[PDB]
Parts: C-alpha cells; structure tokens; sequence
DNA sequence: GAGAATCCCGGTGCCGAGGCCGCTCAATTGGTCGTAGACAGCTCTAGCACCGCTTAAACGCACGTACGCGCTGTCCCCCGCGTTTTAACCGCCAAGGGGATTACTCCCTAGTCTCCAGGCACGTGTCAGATATATACATCCTG
DNA sequence: CAGGATGTATATATCTGACACGTGCCTGGAGACTAGGGAGTAATCCCCTTGGCGGTTAAAACGCGGGGGACAGCGCGTACGTGCGTTTAAGCGGTGCTAGAGCTGTCTACGACCAATTGAGCGGCCTCGGCACCGGGATTCTC
C-alpha cells in the first residue's frame, strides 16, 4: 500500500535552496529519519509539557518550548523565529 | 469553495496537514491545537534548510552535482550546533572527518 | 629495495579511510556472525539484507568511536600503542562497564 | 558440545530402584562435606544454590556473603550479580529434613 | 547446524582498517582480541533486542525497522534506513 | 549428631529420576527451576520440548543444553545414600566396556 | 487537594518482606520516584511497541516485552514470572 | 454485590486499578487492555520489594531499623543490574560506595 | 542587585572535599578552576532548562519539580524531590 | 606529624561513608541566583529546587572526580590535573 | 634522485534520479456542540530581606618531601613487505516461507450510571536516633 | 620494635522531632450493562530470503628483518600535603512583608467529529545525465 514520507518537501526545499543540485536516496532516507527523529523529539517534548502542567492540549506555545529545550543556541532562535512567522501568517491568512 | 492548502497558506513547504494528522494519530495528547501543526512543520523545514544548505555547500566544495550521506555527514559534524543535536545520530554511509592528532605527526 | 618508515604507511591508511566511507568489515563473515549470534534468541530465523546491513553499519561506527576515545586514552598514557587498557578505560569513562 | 553422550550412555539401562524395606545406617559425619555450608561450616537451612556452578549454602550466609565481599562465588569464585543468580531447593529442603529432623 | 566459532569471522586487517578510520597509528596485540569481545557484547545486546522486537510482532524475519528501534533504545538511533 | 538408620522407601521419592523412574546416575540440573534428572535421561528428553518435564518451565529459548549443570553434590549423595550402588554401575559399565573396545 | 502517590503500597510491600523495618520520608519520596519512573518508563516502551506493530491497545504482553526490553536479565525474568502469575491468578476469578 | 478490590482479586499490594486510570489518562494509548495493569502493577511490586529488601538488609547490618536514603543507594549500587536500571538515576542523600584505587593505597 | 564573582564561593576546600569523596588522593592547583569552570558550565545549562520549564509554566519562580524536569531532560534524573 | 596522603585517604573514607553535602549552601544558592539572573530577571527559587540542584551539582562532580581519578591512574600518576577532567568530559562526550 | 601514492584530465557506460501520468484517499470546507482553559478574584504561605550570636570553616603561610617530569638504555614486538592461500564476491539460478493483504465476525474495552469504601489530610503519642561523654582498640610515625 | 600521639568504634544516658497509627470523609474505584470497532482467525499472493554452484580474484594468513616505541630505572626540584594561627562568613533562630502559588467561579472561544469533495501525493514507467571505473601523465610525498 501507500508508505508516506517527506520525500518531496525535502526536495522541495532543496530545489528552493540550492536550484541545481540534487539528491540520492539514500541522503533522501537519511532526511526522512532525520525529520521523523526530529519531529518524534519536539512532539514529546510538547507532550510531557502538556501533561506536566496538566494541560490536555499542545499548542504553539507549547511547540515553541519545546524547540528552545531541544535546539541549541542559534538554531532554537531561528527555528523559533520562523514558527512565529508562519503562525502569524496563518492567523493573518 | 475554493480549496487552499495550510502549508501554502501559511508559506510552508513542509506538510502542515500531514504534521496534524500525526499529531492527531501520534497519541501525544489527548486534543492537539490548529497552530501548533503549522509551527512544528515550519520548524521542521527550517530544520531541513538548513541540513540541506551546508550539505549542498559541502558538495560543492567537493565539486559533485548530488548530496550523499557523506556530505551530509561532513555537514553536520562540521556545524558544531547540528552535531550537538545529533550526537546520538549515526549516519549510514557518512564516514568520519579527516584528522589526525598532532602527536602523530612528525614535524 | 625501497621501504618505508614505520608510521608513514600507517599514516596513509588513517587519511585514505578517513577520507573513503565504505565499509570496512566483511559481508559474510558479519552475517555469519550475526547469524550465530542470533542463534541464542530465536531458531529458524530470517535476516533482510538492510537489517544486516545495518547492524553493520551500528557496528562499525560504534568501533570507530571507542577508537577514536581509545587513542585519545593511549596519547594520554603518553603513547602512541592502542591496549587493552586503553579500551577498558575508553569503555569504563562511558559506561559501558 | 561437551554433551554429547558417549558410547554407553546411548542405551545404559536404567537402575532399579531398592523397593523391599531395608533400612539405610549413616554417621553423623557421612554427608559432612555435601550438607555444610562453605560459609558457616553448619547444616544447610533454605538453601539457596547458584545457577551457574551448583552450590549449596544457606541463604543468610549467601545473602550477607554477596552483600558484603565480592561478587563472586565463595567456592568456585565464578561470579554472581546478585541474589537472583540463586534460586531456593526444596529438594535439598526435604533431604535435609528427614535426614537430621 | 550450530553455527559455533565464528566470531573469528571480524579479522586482524578488518580490525586493523576500523582502527585506521578512527585515527589510530599503532595498535598492540591483544586489541584485536579486546575488539571482538567488545563487538560481541555490543551485537549481543543490539540483536537480541531486535529479536526481542520481531518476536513481540509475531514474525520470524529480523527487519531493518526492529534494529534500528534496538538501537534507538540502546541511545545510538541510525538513520538512512527508515 | 548421632547415628541415624532410616528406611530407603522414604528416601526414594527425593533420589529418584522422574524420567526413568531409577536412582539418579550422573545427576543433572536444570537451573531455571533446579530439577534433577539422569544425564542421558534429561539430555535425550531435551532433544524433543524445550520445557521442564516436571514443572513445565521453560528451560531455555533455543538450545535447552545451555541450562543444564552437572550436580556433583548430589550425585554423591545418592552414591553414598544407596548402598551398591556405585560398585553396580561400574560393574555395568566395565562389562558393557569387557566386549566392545 | 488530595495528591496521590505510591506511600501506602511501598509501605505495604515493606511490611511484608521486613516486619521490623520502618522507613525515612525521604526513603518513601525516593521509592515513590522511582515507582513512577518505572512506570512511565514501561508504559512509553509499550506505546512504542503498540505504535509499531499498528496496534492501539496496550495488553499485557506489550507490558511483557517491555519489561523484557528494559529490565536487564534476571530482573527481566523474574518480573516477567511474576507478572504471569498475576495476570494468571486475576483472570481465574 | 460487595465490593472486591483488582489488587486483592490478583493478589498485589499495589494498586491495580490506579495503574489502569494513571495508563488511561497518561496518552499512551488509545485503548489499556484489562490485563495490562495488572502485569504492571506486579511488575512494580517485584522492583519494590526486591529495592527494599536488599535496602533493610543494609539498614540490618549497619544495626537501623529504618530505611534510609543511604541504605537505598548501598542496594541499588551493589546490584549490577539494578546498578544498570538506575544507571542515570541519582539518589538524593545516597553518598557513594566505598572505593579507593588500589595503587593510592600505601605501599 | 545582580550577583557577581559568586562562583568563587566554591571554595578549594569544598572542590578537595568532592574530590575526596570521589577516591581522588592528590589534587593539583589548576584543578579548582578547571572545576570550577565545569560546574559553572552544568548550572548554566540546567537552570537554562529550569527557567525555560518555568518561563512555559506562566510562573516567575523556579521550582523543585523544574529542576528534576531539567535533570530528566539531561540524562541525570535526580530522586527524591518529586516526578 | 603525619605523612602525606595518609590523611588524603582518611578524608576520602570519611567523605565516602558519609551523605552529607560537601558544598555551602548559602555560596551554592548565591551562584545559582547570579546564573539564573541571565536567562530571568526577579527570579525566586525553593528551597527544595535549590536543594535538588546542589543535588545534582555534587552527585555529578563526584562522578567527573572518579572518571578524572581514574584518567590520572591510567597515567601513571596519583595526582589529578586539569587534563585528567578534559579527557574524562571528552571521551562523556560534553566536549 | 629513485620510487611509490595520489591528483588531474579524458572516454565510456550504466543505472537510478527526476520528470510525467493515472488514480485515490485524505486534507479542505462548512457546520455543530461540548468543554479546556483564560481571566478575574480571593486566600495564605513560603520566599525574600534583615538582624545578631557562635563557631565551623576558609585563608594565608611555613616547611618538608615525594612525585611528576625529563633523560637515558634496552629489547621486543608491531610494521612493512613479499609470497601463499582462501574464501568473499558477483552473477545466476530455483524453491518456498512467510510478510503482507482482504474479508468475516466476535468479544473486549470505552463509556455511562450508581454506590461505597480506600486512601489522603490531619492529629497525636512515642521511640530511633542525633548528640554528648568516656573509654579501649587500631594506625601511624619516629627514635 | 616500642612508646607516644591520634583517630575511631564501643558502652550509656538525653530528649526530641519525625514516624506509625487512629479517624473523618469524599472522591475515585468497583459492579452492571451496552455497543461498536479493533483484533483474531482463515485464505491467498508473490517478495524476498535461504541455499547452492562456478570463477575471479581481493584480501586474509604466515613469515621475516628491524627500527622505534614501551617499559624500567634514575635524578631533581618544585608543587602539594599537613599543620597552625587567624580571619571570614556560614549556619542557626527568630522576625516581618508580601509576591506570588494555588484554588475557584464563569463563560467564551477553540478544538473534536461528521459529510461532501476534490486535488496533492503516491505507485509505476522512461529516459538521459552524473558518477564509478577505466587508463595515461603530472605532481607530491617519502626515504
Ligand atoms: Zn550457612
Ligand atoms: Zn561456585
Ligand atoms: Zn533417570
Ligand atoms: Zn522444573
């Protein structure tokens, strides 16, 4: 049946980045695990949160938390820069 | 009603509805919120960027056209923030930088 | 006839598998050895190839960091010989032991 | 391997078991060395026997012995991690029992 | 079959070519001996939570998903293999 | 302690091989549960189930030969309980030896 | 508000294996710290096992292997033996 | 009818029926089988009693008759693989285990 | 009044006696500060954890259960204080 | 007047066998306040989380001094240095 | 300067990366409904700031000594390399085991309601132990 | 080897504050019953894994000469342990304020759930360009 995967925003991204250069499989399943392992990390960071401040719903905010204890330094920053973007995008769109 | 993805709506390339649906099915918390899918698929695609820039530089200081997981692993030990947060992640097929300790060396 | 210094071929093999990423352990004998292994758990078992692949992967690049620590353990020790101290010592500062 | 029988433990018949009623004379000093324990040179009380050699001690003896030496056998030195590498031998319980009641 | 004695199967150059890609210029005699006891022990471990994985799915095939949840467990998550 | 005489049938139900129904001759254990059987009694019984006779526990995943131990202790005990009985197994064992070399 | 721990059962079990022995607050606060990182502990590997094998409910052999998974060798066996007897006595009833 | 407890009907100290809400409730799963607590509540009995019967033996043997915080570091660290379930785990007030390499011991 | 210069309140008697604790026989002089600096470096980064658990929780005092939370998140899980 | 290192190792029995914190508790909590001072201002700390973080602080020097002892063993030497701890926190990985 | 290793340049081929097409299933849109929690308000508690007294402990300094750091000498044991051998690897084949899929049904657990008792907060008597003092024994150092 | 000095575990006596036990109660656990979907079971397809066979070497195994590094012994001088007098501030105990933790009522906006739908994304196919490998010079490293 269908396996999904992020396979095609990561190219995507990489053809918005670098336009001519392209990717092996290999590296594309090496980006796969990573966004997966990445995604399961912040999830559960946002999780315990949740369930720490006994609050039964994850939120931006509790997204945003959860990235700044995970990412350090400069790519928390970042990362949490361009959540604040796009969740003010959305709410002005 | 004209149909507009979430990802496109909030600029994202990343799949904003696919992150709330494993959100959702992730059985992380009981009910999940409508911003949180769109901030986790833009920190998600940051994330990516940001992998796929310094690999794709590394690759071109390589001077090839496809990123293999040795640039990508060249790029992640070579960034010291991205190896902090991978310190536990091995890569398949990513070998190990070139160096060697002084002592080693004759001079 | 020509011969090289100790060290200078050593030194080669560090820069050439430093620079290359194939793997280094041997198809067969690490299945073999898996298989075996895997003998203990379950009886009539069945390997993918990715699965054996990589365990050989985990294999090797965990080899290659308690290495990395052994030789730092030996330019500690004020040597340049990897031992078996060296490795206990690497092992033991991680945990592992 | 290490186990595999040799040419006449193929077929050896089994021993008859002694069924007529005749009784069986033992000195006090007959199983000395099979029933004392190694640690209090005295009869055996909940036994307690290690898994990887197959020896007998008390277990008070054997519990202080672990919690207080090292981790290995008082006998055979084989290490044991812990309390659990033993197990009780009602066996050795019941022998014991209607040996010296 | 038993499948016995087959660790000797990782070799002195094989051991030898790992030292080499981690750095090492020099290496004693018995670091080969301390290498395959240390390697078993890591695979003893790794496979048999893996095996611990396939059993609890009701399969009798070692996939690639159960040894990389193994070691995803053990602290050392690999990627490239989904 | 002073000399004791007790009957063998009392002794019986503690000495005997649940397998063969005799005296047990080359005693060995099974540890996960510390059951005794006659070597070639256990390992042939080994060869067809992976479990306990007796209790019906698991003695090991894959190769039960890996759990079982030689119980020298007992062993002898029940040479020195059962009277003839270690001159009765050597004479066994060298007349089946006096016709095959 | 009432806050629920694990004091009374810790107690318990004290009681039956050493009839004698009290214990310190600060024993029972580790005790109760311990209980209940084994416990989320167990009940994370288990929601693993069953995300999966694609299953949505824990049972008790997801428990299983997972005690199995996490507690090293005997301790792994001796629970899983009494975890056996447990559910076995429960269900004959 | 009366009222019988899930820890009295399986025979645990522990409460059965606790664990079964704290699993429910914790977003683990969408659904907790009706043997899973069970097996969990005896699995967390026999790690209790286990941890403190090797701690009353200690508290025995340094003549206390209460478990201390001491006593519970000296049981779990003097058990290789309880040593190796807390492996990261810290005991507040536990102090270590006497140790002294023996090459600083007087020659 | 922001606090300043207060890590050398981690005296070298204190530094000796940790060390002491830890099997440790024979101390050089540079040992302190090497200490010193890594401690300052393991405070630094769980009560950064702390404070950003505490930042999220709506709350302007950090609390026992923070603290083991960082501990948690770090890999040095602390009993006895709650969790 | 006793030789050295005899009463080196009557400390380290002594400090051993006993649990008590081997830090100030008021120098341990000033420095804890001047470190949080930089991630939030007019910050207050229980009693109990400063107690649990000089917990953790000596629980894990006492750890770092046993890995540090051991590098100095490894040596060849009796006497700890600076190089001993970096090597123990390189080989940890927190460098 | 001789010789081995490796980089730079040009050909060739091959295989999988990327683009295109068809389908399908899940993400969008719209609406309803239930409740999570945002917000305001109140209480009370424990965290902060200050004080003063006592003495535990840190600081500074003197001094001896033992141990870290060259320095040398030796000897033995990995290294480099040549020759032999051996089994890894690639390609190909073939069989069937079981992983994966689909359909059916059944029974097991979420859900709701009612009832009641198990555990939690609280209070109190009591004894385990931290403390104090004295003493005999084990360690250690020097003459 | 012995005697002095010091640290430490042993033997009693205090008194006390934390612990074990009694109690009210109320909220969460238990009994009963329903239903609907998750999972167990059966049948089937074909993917892929196991097993084998034949060359072809790449690579492993063995042996040998030897140079360099590990190990040991030696010497020194400096940095650290030990001890003592002094100075600093930690610890204790009580006081007082109050910012903020924690609990509660309301009502409101936000998220789950359901129906229709359609377009993004996945499976399959095809082709052509990037890269592996080939070989030949040219440069670099080594001895
Ligand atoms: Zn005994
Ligand atoms: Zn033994
Ligand atoms: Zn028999
Ligand atoms: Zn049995």
């Amino acid at each position: 049946t269908r396996k999904e995967s992020y396979a095609i925003y990561v190219y995507k991204v990489l053809k918005q980045v670098h336009p001519d250069t392209g990717i092996s499989s290999k590296a594309m399943s090496i980006m796969n695990s990573f966004v997966n392992d990445v995604f399961e990390r912040i999830a559960g960071e946002a999780s315990r949160l949740a369930h720490y401040n006994k609050r039964s719903t994850i939120t931006s905010r509790e997204i945003q938390t959860a990235v700044r204890l995970l990412l350090p330094g400069e790519l928390a920053k970042h990362a949490v820069s361009e959540g604040t973007k796009a969740v003010t995008k959305y709410t002005s769109a | 009603a004209k149909a507009k993805t979430r990802s496109s709506r909030a600029g994202l390339q990343f799949p904003v509805g696919r992150v709330h649906r494993l959100l959702r099915k992730g059985n992380y918390a009981e009910r999940v919120g409508a911003g949180a899918p769109v901030y986790l698929a833009a920190v998600l695609e940051y994330l990516t960027a940001e992998i796929l820039e310094l690999a794709g530089n590394a690759a071109r200081d390589n001077k090839k056209t496809r990123i293999i997981p040795r640039h990508l692993q060249l790029a992640v030990r070579n960034d010291e923030e991205l190896n902090k947060l991978l310190g536990r992640v091995t890569i398949a097929q990513g070998g190990v930088l070139p160096n060697i300790q002084s002592v080693l060396l004759p001079k | 006839p020509h011969r090289y210094r100790p060290g200078t071929v050593a030194l080669r093999e560090i820069r050439r598998y430093q620079k290359s990423t194939e793997l280094l352990i041997r198809k067969l004998p690490f299945q073999r050895l898996v298989r075996e292994i895997a003998q203990d758990f379950k009886t009539d078992l069945r390997f993918q190839s990715s699965a054996v692949m990589a365990l050989q992967e985990a294999s090797e690049a965990y080899l290659v960091a308690l290495f990395e620590d052994t030789n730092l353990c030996a330019i500690h020790a004020k040597r340049v010989t990897i031992m078996p101290k060296d490795i206990q010592l690497a092992r033991r500062i991680r945990g592992e032991r | 391997k290490t186990w595999e029988l040799s040419l006449y433990e193929l077929q050896r018949t089994p021993q008859e078991a002694i069924t007529d009623g005749l009784e069986i004379v033992v000195s006090p000093r007959s199983l000395h060395s099979e029933l004392m324990c190694p640690i209090c040179l005295d009869m055996l009380k909940n036994t307690m026997t290690t898994k990887e050699c197959l020896h007998r001690f008390c277990a008070d003896c054997i519990i202080t012995a672990l919690r207080s030496g090292n981790k290995e056998c008082p006998t055979c030195r084989k290490k044991l991690v812990s309390k659990r590498s033993l197990r009780p031998d009602p066996n050795f319980d019941a022998l014991i029992s209607k040996i010296y009641p | 079959k038993v499948l016995r004695d087959n660790i000797q199967g990782i070799t002195k150059p094989a051991i030898r070519r790992l030292a080499r890609r981690g750095g090492v210029k020099r290496i004693s005699g018995l670091i080969y001996e301390e290498t395959r006891g240390v390697l078993k022990v890591f695979l003893e471990n790794v496979i048999r939570d893996a095996v611990t994985y396939t059993e609890h799915a009701k399969r009798k095939t070692v996939t690639a998903m159960d040894v990389v949840y193994a070691l995803k467990r053990q602290g050392r998550t690999l990627y490239g293999f989904g | 302690h002073r000399t004791t005489r007790i009957k063998i049938t009392e002794l019986n139900p503690h000495l005997m091989c649940v397998l063969c129904g005799g005296y047990f001759i080359d005693a060995t254990t099974i540890i996960e549960c510390l059951h005794s059987f006659c070597k070639t009694c256990i390992v042939r019984y080994l060869e067809t189930s992976k479990y306990c006779p007796i209790c019906d526990v698991q003695v090991h995943k894959t190769r039960p030969l890996l759990n079982i131990r030689s119980d020298k202790t007992l062993q002898d005990i029940v040479y020195k309980l059962v009277p003839g009985l270690f001159k009765n197994e050597m004479k066994r064992r060298r007349d089946f030896y006096a016709a095959h070399p």
